[PDB]
DNA sequence: CCCCCCGGCCCCCCCGGC
DNA sequence: TTTCGGGGGGGCCGGGGGG
């Protein structure tokens, strides 16, 4: 009970960010290091790639002896996290050759305590490697503003079209029932800054993507209250979400032109 | 529900202890055995109608638990939803968990469970063997091959044979005692003889008769009150019609058997069985007689199941026993 | 447009005889004495039990039954007393165990003064199944111990012109 | 009393291989296999009561030892086995990490898998195919034919055959010197001429007849058991004279209280399965036997429509 | 980290195919699909319309079936790691519901793969979607089944479908839409040098004169003689002919009987004779129709007509057995009617079987006389709703002018009606078409009754030839005048 | 509309006592005395006894001329239960030897009357009188603390075991994908005296009960803001919620330990 | 005031002997 | 093909609870 130990002081956020991207990925591997907690996990359809970052300033008591690997189905992860509360810190504890990782939650007010046990999975996927790339274009938006659109044009079609142009943005949905259109252009105000939709447009780009894995990515923005767009001309599009000290990514392949 | 007096004898008569319970002493013998010795195995009771299962095993409930075994036992019946449902979380719930009132062990009882479906008999198999530490199951049934070979393998079988002659005297003679009623002795013959070891029988044909006398507290139950109650042949009826058939000539067999008939509105069903019954007794030179009156009757009985023209079934009847017979003679 | 109702009287008068005749009380009924008597003494025993009724067609089987309700309840309260199916009603195997069921758990009927009055008024129900014969094996098995638990409050009568068909 | 005495079914039920009796060849691969490990998916068939669940737990026991707790899910009939289940609780139970010996694996034991249903039965090959480097499965059954083909060429067939009258008196034999029970060798033979190569059955009758009566001799196996009316059957079809074959139905079936149900039923198998009959004959009887077995279930279920059954046998044997 | 040893996985793991060549046996359906896939790009390239020399051009989606144990999935997976695809795979573990279907692979027919982007060939970003055990998946249009094949009409990218049985009704979407790879049982030849080769590596003394036995036990079904190997290897450590017979006795699939071979083996006089009886007994024979029983009565009546007896009682000829079949199969159809009813008598089934199949077949078992015949009732029922259907609703158009049912109007009225209705074209030509319409409405007949009518009269009196025969502007001009007026209407929806 | 009159100021409070076992059991005898009402019934499977008492001062009027046993079925109570508002009264209303129970909504501001008639069935159970026992442990605690461990451990597994221990209380619940245990110790707060968990241990208990019927029972949390359970090694765990003038308690046999 | 979880009908497909 | 009845599996609908 001594070889990992983190602590977050708050169970809320770990729930929040399994929350994230839990309807999308099912069985992760989760890698904790010396310098915090790092996943990658592939959908079943392996178009979409969810990458996360936790570091240890997002701790409180981060300890790792060594390099340690969990695999977890978020099933079961999201079913024993329920069992918390916010205010409650919670403790993640494994050993050596662990078959099953331990959480604790603490209550300081009380003399409360919850221990739980998760018997952890045996998984062999492959870890990818995601260099830097240069993207043609890069969008800061509100993250309710974006999940907003994304299910309005859910709504007509299975499909959604992105073209960005010089300062605009459009997202078109066109199905059998019917079609949709949705247009924006930069904008930035001092008083509302975190309202500021940002574009930085190296050159045009044109890309569809698939309403599902846009409305699971989408579900990220109880995270952040902001979400960047990075695409490029036949790259996958990345949609990330700011945290503490880590990051949540999507890498959605797109529909071939 | 105003008082006991107000159900059917059938009820009103129903074993409350295994004192009470005639005609099985070997059965109830051995089942007080193993209660008393604390070695009651899964239990499995065959038998005909109105043999005394259901009493059984209510009144072996009872001495085990008491007056308040109704709460302390789980019986099904075909009247509720037996499915594989209900085995998968009814009965394994009951079966896995302690007695509320006492730490006794527990009792499911699966009355008529010949018409269970497969796939619930099949889950039964392992609810009976875990949790036989603590429970114990009877099963009831007319028809054993209703029942898996699986969940006999598991079951102790008890017999209930056809009520004897004794046992139907003495629960007549103490239902005479309770309802102060007089009955004679061919009387009681033929409502043995009808009764068929049928204890059900028994009581509702005393009833009707009870109710055909006009005063019950000083008219005796004859022999003539039974068959006016039941519309019944008297056996004088069945010898004459019999020899007239295989004594007379045609038109006098048709006669007979029409003025016998309507003497009483007779069915002829009943004159059908009773002659058969008569014949079993006669001894045959030639099997070929035998042959020729089962297989006809037989026919004759299952054409009279379907409806038909009465008329021409008992002319059918009479000449299939006068070719049978004349057999007898080359 | 529409018509005035008619007289139950009248309407009965412009019937077909065999409606027309049909037997109203016991006493009408031919030539069942044997047991039409055992069925009249239940007005003072009041221990009914149950009836199984077979014969050819149109010996006056339903007639009786429906006399001996008439005569054991009256006018007012027949209809809260009784149930009837027959063989235009649907009788499979889930039928009998909930509606046939729950007809025979419940509590009888409130017997008014003037039906106490003027009738003998069993604490009984009454539920006649016409056409038994018509039924499924399995359905009829259903019945066995619902008849028997219930008799208390219930009696049965099932009414056939083929008796093997009976389990 | 409110006390129950264990059955010696449960109380004396092997816990290790080598108490199995029967099926000699079988065992012994089964010990072999759990001496050095390396368990695959197998398919245990076989008749009712001769020890094939006895035989797969304790393989499952012998081979996992403390880590039993752990590494053995059980499911059978009284459990749900839905599809659902298949994708969900087995599926997470082969994907489950669990450290174990050099050579041993999970194991998944599926007890009276004849009667899960087709679709389970599909979802389970993948499951199989993909995790059996950590997880293996045996099977239980009665009619290995409701296992689907598919299934079949991922297991190991074994199938049980019936015991014979020595294993059953060796075991009987056994259970007796455990229990000082009193008996006679003609109650053992009773006792093993009833069971009919059931195992379980063999010790319920003793055990019934022990509690019931103290000695264990003919006449209180008899009156514990009752001979089974398929002989008698056997012994009405096969007289030579139709008044003797009237007189063993009414006397030893319909008195007894067998309905006519299950007598003609048992009159249908008993022909079927009479192999010292000419087949055509059967054939005869079979239709005779049918024609009474269509009347019975029309309602009409009496002692004549059987003697005329009898009467018509007697006649086409003739 | 932890690694597991090769002594603990499973001999078919142990040793399964790493390469198309290791495959054993069905050479040429590997070959083909392997070609297959390989022209896949240069088959969209021409938009799927140009076919080639093996014809495999014009389809998107390819559909591998066989028997268990022979190597579909095997092979399947190693086409699509030799051409660089990349696999996404979906089993019978996979809910493949038409929801899911349309929520789940329908978005990856016309996507990218991630990672086939983040693992760089110029195939590796493409998928290639492998749908195995399509037969183990159930329901009519819930199931998928038809979502599956409408999703292989328009793939854009290579779809593989594996199944076992393509003749179910199930399959019936999948007509001509995928291309056909049927792998057949390998033969001993074809494996002999794996089980050799598997023998010495693990150690145990295998003869190979017994090697053609096994599969004989196993019905080619490599999977099942790998584990049979194993198994019996662990305590009999050789396999000779000491104890070849008890092993195949002990390890022989006993799979059911198709309607064909049902028929083959029930109509074979041998089984019939004394010997062949004691060896395959009657119960066998009851098992037998078991295999199948909705479709063995169906197969016997078909074909008990068409065997040379070997069975026949002296003085007895061919005619009378058959009649005697007869018999019993009319009482057989009447246990049927009494099984099928609302007393649901289904423990009947075994009467049935004698009646319907086992006795007529045991009174004209023999040799076939000729080719074995599918049953011919069934679609002769259909025909027979099909026209009663048709029948039915000409007669309640014609109600309100006739006093007769249906029946009667077949009968009786129809000949008349062919007079009135038929002749006068083939007499007048065009200058009856009136008559003939005033005809028509006098009973509110349409044209599709006119020709439904048409298509009823038998023998002599059938009319395809004369309708044919008629001058096309005939019947152009009739088409016409009717078209060009006002008709009743009997029923008003 | 004489024999037996008895009103309640609020319908709610009726429909919550319904609610609060009616997923239980579904045949129910209420006996009506001049002291009041009391129900009890044993759910199908024999497992758990539901135990219902109800004061006079409950209503703001009562009158019972004589006992009267009133055999209904839950589901139908509260169908008719739910159709009442927040702000009538109700009214229960039966005659001698009734066939029927009659429930009558009143709201006099808005004149508004709706009265429901309920048939009456023939139940032949008897009151059971449960006899005093001496628990080994009673304790008592926020009935929402309880609901929530319940619903938190029913998620990990079918079985739940409660032990006893000196000053702690144990719930732990060991499943298929994982375990999870909740200690929780007697503690006292002056100034939230309803938040208070309280324990009297006078012998250790350990017990497993099954997960749906403590989830059934946590149903009664709407009726009182504290729970109390009693435990014994050979007797049933009760589980109290208390009324205003009344109670309703579960008595939950515990399974079989083997 | 609006969204999500999860119990319950409802529909549709498939055996039915040993 | 298909005349009840049981069983299973998947789809919506809607109550309740939470935010
Ligand atoms: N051995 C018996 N002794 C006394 N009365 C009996 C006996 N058997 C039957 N009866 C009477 O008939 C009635 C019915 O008896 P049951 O025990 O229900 O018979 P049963 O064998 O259970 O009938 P089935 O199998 O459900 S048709 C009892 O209430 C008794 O009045
Ligand atoms: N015993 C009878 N006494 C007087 N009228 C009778 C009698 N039997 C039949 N009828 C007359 O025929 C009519 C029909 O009598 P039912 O009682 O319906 O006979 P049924 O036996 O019920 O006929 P089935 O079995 O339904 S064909 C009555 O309305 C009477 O008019
Ligand atoms: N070969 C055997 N050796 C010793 N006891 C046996 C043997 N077979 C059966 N028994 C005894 O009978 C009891 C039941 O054996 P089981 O293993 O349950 O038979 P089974 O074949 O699994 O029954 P089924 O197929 O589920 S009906 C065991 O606990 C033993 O006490
Ligand atoms: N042609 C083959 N050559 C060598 N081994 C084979 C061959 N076919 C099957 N096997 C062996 O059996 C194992 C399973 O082969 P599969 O490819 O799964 O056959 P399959 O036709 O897909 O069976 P199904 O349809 O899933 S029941 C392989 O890993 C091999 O060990
Ligand atoms: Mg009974
Ligand atoms: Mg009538
Ligand atoms: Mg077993
Ligand atoms: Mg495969």
């Amino acid at each position: 009970a001594s070889m990992l130990e983190a602590k977050f002081e708050e169970a809320s956020l770990f729930k929040r960010i399994i929350d994230g991207f839990k309807d999308c990925v099912q069985l992760v591997n989760f890698q904790c290091k010396e310098d915090g907690i790092i996943a990658q996990a592939v959908d079943d359809s392996r178009v979409l790639l969810v990458s996360l970052e936790i570091g240890v300033e997002a701790f409180q008591e981060y300890r790792c002896d060594h390099p340690v690997t969990l695999g977890m189905d978020l099933t079961s992860l999201s079913k024993i996290l329920r069992c918390g509360n916010n205010t409650d810190t919670l403790t993640l504890i494994a050993d050596n050759t662990p078959d099953s990782i331990i959480l604790l939650f603490e209550d300081t007010k009380k003399d409360r305590i919850a221990e739980y046990s998760l018997k952890l999975m045996d998984i062999d996927a492959d870890f990818l490697k995601i260099e830097e790339l240069q993207y043609d274009s890069t969008l800061s938006l509100p993250s309710s503003e974006f999940s907003k659109i994304v299910r309005d044009l859910s709504q007509l079609s299975d499909s959604i079209n992105i073209m960005i142009t010089k300062e605009t943005i459009k997202f078109v949905a066109d199905g059998d029932i019917g079609s949709g259109s949705v247009i924006i252009k930069p904008f930035v105000d001092m008083e509302h800054p975190e309202t500021s939709i940002k574009l930085e447009m190296d050159q045009p780009v044109d890309l569809t993507f698939g309403a599902k894995y846009l409305l699971d990515i989408i579900k990220g923005s109880s995270l952040s209250d902001r979400v960047g767009i990075r695409l490029s001309s036949e790259a996958p599009a990345l949609f990330q979400f700011d945290l503490k000290s880590g990051f949540l990514q999507f890498f959605l392949a797109p529909k071939f032109n | 529900k105003r008082s006991k007096e107000n159900l059917p004898w059938v009820e009103k008569y129903r074993p409350e202890t295994l004192d009470e319970v005639y005609g099985q002493n070997e059965v109830i013998t051995t089942v007080r055995k193993f209660v008393d010795e604390g070695k009651l195995p899964h239990l499995l009771f065959y038998g005909p109608p109105g043999t005394g299962k259901t009493s059984t095993i209510v009144a072996l409930a009872r001495e085990i638990y008491g007056k308040n075994y109704s709460n302390m036992v789980l019986e099904l019946n075909a009247s509720d939803d037996r499915g594989i449902d209900v085995v998968r979380n009814q009965i394994k719930d009951f079966a896995s968990t302690r007695q509320i009132f006492s730490k006794g062990f527990k009792l499911i009882i699966l009355d008529e469970a010949d018409a269970m479906t497969n796939a619930a008999q099949n889950a039964l198999r392992r609810v009976i063997e875990r949790y036989t530490k603590n429970t114990r199951f009877c099963v009831l049934a007319n028809y054993a091959h209703k029942l898996t070979p699986a969940l006999l393998s598991r079951c102790t079988r008890f017999r209930f044979q056809p009520l004897p002659q004794e046992a139907i005297e003495r629960r007549i003679a103490n239902v005479l005692v309770h309802e102060k009623l007089k009955l004679s002795p061919n009387a009681e013959k033929a409502l043995i003889e009808l009764s068929n070891g049928d204890m059900r029988r028994v009581l509702n044909v005393l009833q009707s008769c009870k109710a055909t006398l006009d005063n019950p507290d000083e008219d005796e139950i004859s022999d003539d009150v039974i068959y006016e109650c039941c519309g019944a042949p008297r056996p004088s009826d069945l010898k004459a019609v019999l020899k007239s058939i295989l004594e007379d000539d045609w038109g006098t067999a048709h006669y007979t058997l029409n003025k016998v008939r309507s003497a009483k509105g007779l069915a002829l069903i009943d004159l059908i069985e009773g002659i058969v019954k008569i014949l079993e007794d006669y001894e045959l030179q030639n099997e070929e007689t035998r042959v020729h009156l089962l297989t006809k009757l037989a026919d004759i009985e299952y054409s009279i199941s379907k409806g038909g023209n009465d008329q021409i079934q008992g002319s059918a009847v009479i000449g299939a026993i006068k070719a049978s017979f004349e057999n007898e003679t080359v | 447009r529409k018509i005035s109702k008619l007289a139950a009287e009248q309407s009965l008068a412009q019937q077909p005889w065999v409606e027309k005749y049909r037997p109203k009380n016991l006493d009408e009924v031919t030539a069942q004495d044997h047991a039409v008597t055992v069925l009249k003494k239940t007005l003072k025993s009041a221990n009914l039990p149950h009836m199984l009724f077979y014969g050819p067609p149109g010996t006056g089987k339903t007639s009786t039954i429906l006399a001996l309700t008439k005569e054991l309840y009256g006018p007012d309260l027949m209809k809260s007393r009784i149930l009837e199916l027959n063989a235009s009603d649907e009788r499979g195997i889930s039928i009998v165990r909930e509606k046939v069921k729950n007809f025979a758990r419940l509590t009888v009927s409130k017997p008014s003064k003037h039906d106490l009055e003027n009738y003998p008024c069993p604490p009984y129900k009454i539920i006649i199944l016409d056409e038994a014969d018509s039924m499924t094996a399995d359905a009829q098995s259903a019945l066995r111990r619902t008849m028997e638990t219930y008799s208390g409050v219930t009696r049965f009568c099932l009414i056939c012109n083929y008796v093997t068909r009976i389990i | 009393t409110l006390s129950l005495q264990l059955p010696w079914v449960e109380k004396y039920r092997p816990q290790v291989l080598s108490d199995i009796v029967g099926n000699k060849e079988t065992i012994d691969r089964l010990q072999q296999i759990a001496k050095d490990g390396n368990m695959p998916h197998m398919i245990i068939s076989g008749m009712p009561g001769i020890g094939k669940t006895t035989s797969v737990h304790c393989l499952a026991h012998e081979l996992l030892g403390r880590s039993y707790a752990d590494g053995v899910l059980e499911l059978n009939a009284s459990d749900d086995r839905g599809i659902d289940v298949v994708r969900n609780q087995i599926k997470h139970f082969a994907q489950k990490k669990l450290h174990l010996p050099p050579g041993k694996h999970k194991i998944v034991i599926l007890d009276e898998a004849d009667s899960m249903t087709a679709g389970a039965q599909q979802a389970l090959r993948r499951t199989m195919e993909l995790y059996s480097n950590s997880t293996r499965f045996a099977f239980a059954c009665n009619q290995s034919n409701k296992i689907i083909e598919p299934l079949q060429s991922r297991c190991a067939i074994l199938r049980y055959s019936k015991l014979s009258d020595e294993d059953v008196l060796k075991r009987l034999l056994q259970i007796i010197k455990l229990e000082d029970v009193k008996y006679t060798n003609d109650g053992l033979e009773a006792i093993i001429f009833t069971a009919e190569g059931d195992m379980r059955q063999a010790i319920n009758n003793l055990q019934s007849t022990v509690a019931g009566h103290g000695l264990v001799n003919a006449d209180n196996v008899f009156k514990i058991v009752d001979s089974p009316h398929p002989l008698i059957v056997k012994k009405m079809l096969l007289a030579s004279n139709l008044e003797d074959s009237i007189q063993i139905l009414r006397t030893d079936l319909w008195k007894k209280g067998y309905s006519s149900i299950d007598i003609v039923t048992t009159s249908f198998r008993v022909t079927k399965n009479l192999a010292q009959v000419k087949e055509s004959v059967r054939l005869e009887m079979i239709k005779e036997i049918g024609l009474t077995h269509m009347r019975i279930l029309e309602g009409v279920g009496t002692y004549l429509q059987l003697a005329s059954m009898l009467a018509k046998i007697h006649k086409l044997n003739n | 980290d932890n690694v597991v040893r090769e002594e603990d996985k499973l001999w078919t793991v142990k040793y399964a195919p790493t390469n198309l060549q290791q495959v054993c046996g069905n050479k040429g359906s590997v070959m083909k699909l392997k070609n297959w896939l390989a022209n896949w790009e240069n088959s969209k390239k021409n938009s799927f319309k140009h076919a080639g020399k093996d014809g495999s051009g014009v389809f998107r989606a390819a559909m591998l079936y066989g028997p268990p144990g022979i190597g579909k999935t095997t092979a399947a997976h190693l086409v699509a790691q030799e051409l660089g695809y990349d696999i996404l795979e979906q089993n019978a573990s996979d809910v493949r519901s038409k929801t899911l279907l349309n929520a789940g692979v329908k978005n990856a027919l016309d996507n990218m793969s991630v990672v086939g982007y983040f693992k760089h060939n110029l195939n590796g970003k493409h998928f290639v979607i492998i749908m195995d055990e399509v037969d183990g998946m159930s329901g009519g249009d819930r199931g998928g089944v038809g979502q599956l094949a409408q999703f292989c009409r328009k793939t854009s990218t290579p779809l593989i479908l594996i199944c076992n049985e393509r003749n179910l009704p199930k399959m019936r979407p999948f007509d001509r839409v995928c291309l056909d790879i049927q792998f057949r049982r390998p033969d001993a030849n074809s494996i002999k040098s794996r089980l050799m080769t598997i023998a010495i590596r693990e150690k145990f003394k295998l003869d190979p004169n017994v090697i053609d036995r096994l599969i004989q036990t196993t019905r080619g079904d490599i999977r099942q003689v790998i584990n049979l190997l194993s198994t019996i290897s662990t305590t009999t450590k050789t396999i000779n002919h000491e104890n070849i017979n008890e092993i195949s006795k002990a390890w022989e699939k006993n799979i059911a009987l198709k309607p064909f071979d049902i028929a083959h083996k029930m109509l074979d006089g041998q089984i019939y004779s004394d010997i062949g009886s004691r060896n395959f007994t009657l119960n066998d024979k009851i098992a037998l129709y078991f295999d199948d029983f909705d479709f063995t009565p169906l197969m016997i009546q078909e074909n008990y007509l068409s065997t040379r007896p070997s069975v026949l009682k002296p003085g007895q000829s061919h005619l009378e057995a058959v009649a005697e079949a007869a018999n019993c199969i009319s009482l057989g159809d009447i246990v049927e009617k009494k099984i099928r009813s609302s007393e649901q008598l289904w423990s009947l089934l075994p009467l049935h079987a004698v009646l319907s199949s086992v006795y007529p077949a045991s009174k004209v078992a023999g040799h076939m006389a000729g080719r074995i015949n599918f049953t011919a009732w069934l679609g002769q029922n259909s025909k027979s709703a099909k026209y009663y259907r048709l029948l039915q609703e000409i007669h309640y158009h014609t109600r309100l002018g006739t006093s007769t049912d249906k029946i009667g109007l077949r009968l009786d009225y129809l000949p008349t009606f062919r007079k009135r209705l038929l002749d006068p074209f083939l007499k007048q030509g065009a200058d009856a078409i009136s008559s003939v319409i005033e005809v028509m409405d006098d009973y509110y007949l349409t044209k599709e009754d006119w020709d439904s009518i048409m298509e009823f009269f038998v023998g002599p009196d059938v009319t395809t030839a004369i309708i044919k025969k008629i001058p096309a502007t005939v019947k152009s001009g009739f088409t016409r005048k009717y078209n060009s007026m006002t008709h009743p209407v009997a029923i008003y929806r």
